[PDB]
């Protein structure tokens, strides 16, 4: 009757949803979405594709995105993966 | 009260980026990435 799950489990679902939005927006360049998550995520994903500033250090926004993708890249060896970070972490 | 409402996106550059960063910071937990000297 709690439905709170174990602390590690509950934080795992929520963190995976963040990754699933990064995966969504990496594949998603369509205008057919009107939800807030997709709008901010496509904003930052198309940004990270045109952002040399992230490896140049002066961009904390992409530091968040690479943190999801790093943890995710430890488990995911996918060479066809939508997320550009995920490859650039586990390949290099 | 409650008149003013936050705008959808901005061409300012950096203020809009930290606003993006905010949405994501609340979207995921992640590790605290600190030792954290708090109860």
């Amino acid at each position: 009757g709690s439905a709170t799950q174990s602390p590690g489990d509950s934080r795992r679902l929520s963190i995976q949803r963040a990754i699933q939005s990064l995966v969504h927006a990496a594949q998603c360049r369509n205008a057919n979405c009107s939800l807030p998550s997709c709008q901010k995520m496509k904003r930052v994903v198309q940004h990270t594709k045109g952002c040399k500033r992230k490896t140049n250090g002066g961009c904390p926004i992409c530091k968040q995105l690479i943190a999801l993708a790093a943890y995710h890249a430890k488990h995911c060896q996918e060479n066809k993966c939508p997320v550009p970070f995920c490859l650039n972490i586990k390949q290099k | 009260g409650s008149m003013n409402q936050p705008q959808r996106m901005a061409p300012v550059g950096t203020d809009k980026e930290l606003s993006d960063l905010l949405d994501f910071s609340m979207m995921f937990p992640l590790p605290v990435t600190n030792g954290k000297g708090r109860p």
